[PDB]
């Protein structure tokens, strides 16, 4: 008895369930529109990650390291303190600020013309910056960290991502990005799994007389999951010509900010390698969500 | 033989026994009638033999293989031999007859032209062959319940089973359908029909007739 | 009828004295109730002088108290001012440099971000400190002076109290007056003044002997320091030994006028063996120094030292007082040797 | 035959309706979570774009020039000053604040009402406040030099006055707000009709039996409108709440980030009105989606 | 009359056509067999007499009142009218008998406790009381059957119709079933069977005959 190969019934699988999606178009439609819609969402908003955070690395990205010198420490101390940095190795570049410099600094930044008065002269403590001359990072704040510890000197504040700190990124950007991605992966895991219990139920008699005749269960099985492989394709092409769209939308009101300011930018699509990993986390959770609901909803189906 | 029970019986979850030590054998080419009354249990009897669903107390051996405890993934390959008719003429509405009467050697992934061979023939043995390329919404009763048995029969079964085919159709129809599945059997195709018409059993008195009676076999 | 009169007499003269012996008897009675009151109203007038002294002492104390307690809160009104001050003009530059968030007065073009926050934080923390020192400053200053003030209301209830004191006091001298005016109208009669006076001077043997016997000093006695010892107390001679004090009467020691209140000095080092109230003496104060030389000092409005002190010479043991009935103050003093009284002028320095 | 009363039998069909979720658990969970999650999205975009507004609106004061007089300056010395100030041209107009008003307005802020109280005489300078009447930043430099000069002054504060950057950025949140909302909404439309679909096939035969008796067709159709009903109102009262947790959130890292400085600010949540807006829509659209699937999907079945 | 055809006929979109110049009356009361083959019209008839499927040539008079343009928004009231009884016996396996008898009553929106007592009093009169509240699956088939005539007469219908209700029964319960009927003319419910078993209406000669004949009604 002639039989087909193993790679042929699969290719006539694939091209009878692409077909069929016309028989029903608004309801394969309607899905495909929201499975789009739902991977789109994480696309743009990591689209727009992206280009902040490039910025912010595009503005600057220099190394400089700042210690606090105590209250305590008299005037004259300042200079022996100085000297002694300088001798040190590693300390080639340093920087002093008098507490007036730093008292006519403040007053700058209140938006003050002139240097404020009734603050005296001991409003703030005097400060001292050393330029890192070894590029180990680690290695360069741990030796600052312990002569600032051996000077006595109150805090030690390292050039860091003070803005970042533990409340902002450490929790809320975590939460949000753990939010979207819970989004993203219900609603296409969710939509996929009713359009193909309805597929099947539209089908019931049709199993019922395969599974009497002696069909296999994954002869039954397949063509959903080439259904459902087919509707994670299409849903991650729709989401990325969205994110394309979605970015031309926003071009216009990104020029018109980036040019105020000096730094002159320009929105960034997706990247051609990017491109793969959506398409290949769009057919994942399809063909997942197709096996999953489809063998669960299969199971309570008798022949009779 | 061709299948043979040992004190088989079935209990139902309610507490209701269609089935209680029901012992007979049938030897390859034989036909029987199966007759019994509107309870009975010809129904469950023709669930059971095709493997729908297992019994309790005996044990059921096909061709000399156990099937009281067949493995789940077994059954396909089980009920590939054993063809059914139904009273109610099962057909896919939406296809052809071509596509109906195909689907059992398609399930096997069979070559498209031995397919249309083999259909052909067997649609010209049941009559049909003019109207293949039709759906079954125009067939008339009698040609839908050929269409069925052609269905059933396509893949060389070794064991034709059949619940009341004789169901829906008045007593000329009867006739017709009960010659075909004579030249059926002739063929060399075994085949145990089930029907509660005393009737049309008693005129055809060739062929062993068992009766079931609430859940018993008398066999005579 | 003649040899009987000679009976009846007798039986008569032994009614009229029987008579007289109750008469007497009643008068001795009655100047024994009155030496009683007497004696409880001049022990009430010395431990009234000693509660008013110990009063005095007290607000003397307190002044003390009041004074450092004024320097602490002129210090802490002086540190009140500075941290007022110092809060004013803090609170000014916060005022100046509010940098609202919601009125666009964040992110200065072009700054130093991190170290002008690092400067906003040290000046809260600065203004937080000073915010917190300034109100222990003030709760501690306000806990002091609330002190002070009840210290002041418990200084008027001391006020209070010798005030009272000091009435009681001016009524039982008044009283002790009026006591010794009673008694000395009735010792008008001779007869029973001198044997008051037997019964005082017999009374004081017998004590002299009780304490001679119950504390022998191991002391070397004053035998040695004869027309050395130095004075008890200066003052003017008022009665020297020998002088017919009443009737058949001498007496025994030397009076030297004293003022009231006036310290009474040992005439040589010794051990006190009687500092008890004595019948016709007051207070009196027994010094022994061994050998049974033994120095007595009486009259004394107070007795400083008790039985069984260490006394040594020239300190004060007694204030000079007029106890005993005197009518002027005056203190008594007396050397006994070998239970014989000597004159003490010839120990004394000339 | 009697009948019951009109609004008996729908409060009987939207108590059967709410009964009916607990048919299918999983389904309903996850579609229900769904919509919440995607109304709760739009309500934090408006929610943000709401405060943006606000501090633009704050923001929109004409660059608004400070003056300070010397503590000590006597009261009628201050109203000369103000007199002459108003007086001489390029001025627009003057504003004096009294020192217990800036005294109350700094008691506003928490931490204050304490160190007032303990203070015997708080005495702030008085505040003045000139609005210069050329916006032009030359202009106003000149008028704080001026000012600063005039010898009866203690210090001089000026404003940023950085309009535009604010209201393109405003622009751009609203550009992105308005994408995200609609693409949410519609989202949320298209899941509940999906699942209404679903649970019409799911019981095809009841439907069956019923047509085949004569029963009306709002008999059949009222239960899938109240069971939408009952998906968009609890969808709407679960964002709402997440809303609410998402706010206290996000309030309290922003009070960190102020907290940086000594300043505090604190964020304006959606108010009571929102709320019910929020509820209305979710059971506005939860109905008209129910409506149309299922009536176009039952049109399409026949008793036999 | 109940009902009345004036010259009615039906062509299918195939070209096939089921009914032609059909002409009968029934008066309140009367009881009919309307006997034809394996073809002819009977379920195309009684599809027809309940507005499923509208006619083309000729007009329906159900009281009266015209039905052959029916508007889509009446065709319920008319159904009220009217019960139908399938040889399928369409019950709802996942609701208990009582529900399943009660559903007619339900769609009118009737107060619970005059539902509990009509439905009591049908499942009496049918004798299935006893069995109210036990799902249908647990029911053997003419206690099925019993129950979905019950379903039918609950709501008072003026003409009940019966599409081969005896179609899975042995003629031992046809008779007990066919006396069901007869009671429930007896009661005064006009009654329309449809059979194609040509013993059971020789059985009892007392109702008027039609028999169909490929589209021809003789009424003979
Ligand atoms: N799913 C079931 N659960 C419980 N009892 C059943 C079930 N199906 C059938 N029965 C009962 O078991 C017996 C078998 O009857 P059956 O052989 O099916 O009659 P028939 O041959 O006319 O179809 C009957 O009494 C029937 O009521
Ligand atoms: N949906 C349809 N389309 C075309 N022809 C049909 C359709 N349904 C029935 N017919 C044909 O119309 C005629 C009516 O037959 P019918 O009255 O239904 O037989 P029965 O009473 O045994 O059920 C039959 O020839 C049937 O094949
Ligand atoms: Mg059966
Ligand atoms: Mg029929």
């Amino acid at each position: 008895a002639k039989t087909d190969s193993f790679l042929a019934i699969h290719f006539k699988q694939a091209k009878a369930s692409f077909a069929a999606l016309w028989r029903r178009p608004l309801g394969n439609i309607l899905t495909l529109a929201v499975i789009s819609m739902a991977l789109a969402l994480p696309a743009s908003l990591y689209l727009l990650s992206k280009n902040i955070a490039s910025v912010a690395e595009r503005v600057a990205e220099p190394s400089q390291l700042s210690v606090y010198l105590h209250i305590d420490t008299p005037e004259p101390r300042i200079i022996v303190l100085k000297d002694d940095l300088e001798r040190r190795d590693e300390i080639a570049k340093v920087k002093y600020i008098s507490p007036q410099q730093g008292l006519d600094d403040l007053s700058q930044y209140a938006g003050f013309e002139q240097a404020i008065s009734l603050l005296d002269n001991a409003t703030l403590p005097a400060v001292l910056v050393v330029t890192p001359k070894v590029d180990s990072r680690e290695q360069i704040q741990t030796l600052a960290k312990a002569l600032q510890a051996e000077e006595g000197v109150t805090d030690v504040r390292m050039d860091e991502d003070w803005f970042a700190r533990l409340d902002a990124i450490r929790h809320l950007a975590t939460i949000v990005v753990i939010s979207l991605s819970s989004l993203m992966l219900m609603s296409v895991f969710l939509i996929v799994g009713n359009t193909l219990r309805f597929n099947v139920q539209a089908n019931k008699e049709e199993i019922q007389t395969m599974k009497l005749i002696g069909a296999t269960d994954a002869y039954i099985l397949r063509p959903y999951l080439y259904s459902g492989m087919w509707f994670g394709l299409l849903g991650a092409v729709a989401a990325w010509l969205l994110t394309a769209l979605m970015t031309i939308l926003l071009n216009g009101a990104v020029e018109a900010l980036a040019q105020l300011y000096d730094s002159r930018f320009r929105l960034i699509g997706l990247g051609w390698d990017e491109s793969l990993l959506l398409l290949m986390l769009g057919v994942f959770l399809g063909c997942v969500a197709a096996k999953v609901s489809a063998k669960r909803h299969l199971k309570e189906i008798e022949p009779v | 033989g061709v299948i043979r029970f040992q004190q088989v019986s079935k209990a139902y979850r309610g507490g209701r026994q269609a089935l209680q030590k029901v012992d007979f054998h049938l030897r390859r080419g034989e036909m029987a009638f199966l007759g019994g009354h509107s309870g009975a249990g010809k129904s469950t009897l023709l669930k059971l033999i095709c493997a729908i669903e297992r019994p309790t107390d005996g044990k059921i051996s096909f061709n000399g293989h156990d099937i009281t405890r067949i493995p789940n993934k077994d059954i396909p390959f089980l009920r590939r031999n054993i063809g059914i008719v139904f009273q109610d003429h099962r057909l896919l509405m939406d296809r052809s007859i071509y596509d109906n009467v195909a689907l059992p050697m398609r399930i096997e992934s069979i070559s498209e032209n031995e397919i249309k061979r083999r259909v052909s023939a067997a649609l010209d043995k049941t009559g049909l062959l003019d109207k293949a390329r039709c759906l079954p919404s125009q067939l008339s009763g009698g040609e839908q319940q050929r269409v069925g048995i052609a269905r059933a029969v396509v893949n060389r079964p070794t064991l034709l089973l059949a619940d009341e085919p004789t169901g829906n159709l008045d007593p000329e129809l009867s006739s017709r359908v009960l010659r075909l599945f004579e030249e059926f059997n002739r063929a060399g195709v075994t085949i145990l029909l089930a029907t509660h018409d005393i009737h049309l059993v008693n005129s055809r008195p060739q062929y062993r007739h068992l009766e079931l009676n609430q859940g018993f076999l008398s066999e005579v | 009828s003649l040899f009987a009169a000679t009976q009846q007499e007798l039986t008569g003269v032994k009614s009229e004295i029987s008579r007289q012996q109750q008469s007497l008897a009643e008068q001795q009675k009655s100047l024994d109730q009155l030496q009683q009151a007497l004696k409880q109203q001049e022990l009430g007038i010395n431990s009234i002088e000693n509660q008013i002294t110990k009063t005095k002492n007290d607000l003397e104390n307190a002044n003390r108290n009041i004074a450092q307690l004024n320097s602490n809160i002129q210090a802490l009104e002086t540190q009140k001012q500075q941290q007022a001050d110092k809060l004013e003009r803090l609170l000014q530059t916060y005022y100046l440099t509010k940098r609202s968030l919601t009125n666009g007065q964040f992110f200065h073009r072009s700054a130093d971000e991190d170290r002008i926050s690092q400067y906003y934080q040290h000046l809260a923390k600065s203004r937080a400190q000073a915010i917190e020192a300034l109100e222990k400053t003030q709760t501690e200053l306000n806990s002091n002076q609330k002190q002070r003030q009840t210290e002041r209301e418990q200084i008027e209830k001391l006020l209070a109290e010798q005030t009272q004191q000091r009435d009681k006091l001016a009524k039982t001298q008044s009283e002790r007056k009026q006591t010794v005016k009673k008694i000395e109208s009735s010792i008008s009669g001779n007869k029973t003044y001198l044997a008051e006076l037997q019964r005082n001077e017999t009374r004081l043997k017998a004590e002299i002997a009780k304490a001679a016997k119950r504390n022998a000093v191991l002391m070397n006695g004053i035998a040695s320091q004869r027309g050395k010892l130095p004075w008890p107390l200066k003052g003017r001679v008022l009665h020297n030994f020998g002088e017919r004090q009443t009737g058949q009467i001498d007496w025994k020691g030397l009076v030297i006028d004293a003022n009231y209140g006036q310290e009474v000095k040992a005439v040589y080092p010794g051990t006190i063996v009687f500092a008890e109230y004595l019948r016709g003496y007051g207070l009196v104060v027994l010094l022994d120094h061994g050998k049974g030389d033994m120095t007595l000092y009486g009259f004394n409005q107070t007795l400083l030292k008790k039985e069984g002190d260490k006394v040594t010479t020239g300190e004060t043991i007694a204030l000079a007082g007029d106890t005993g009935g005197q009518s002027r103050p005056a203190l008594y003093f007396e050397i006994r040797r070998n239970s014989r009284a000597e004159n003490p002028s010839q120990w004394l320095q000339r």
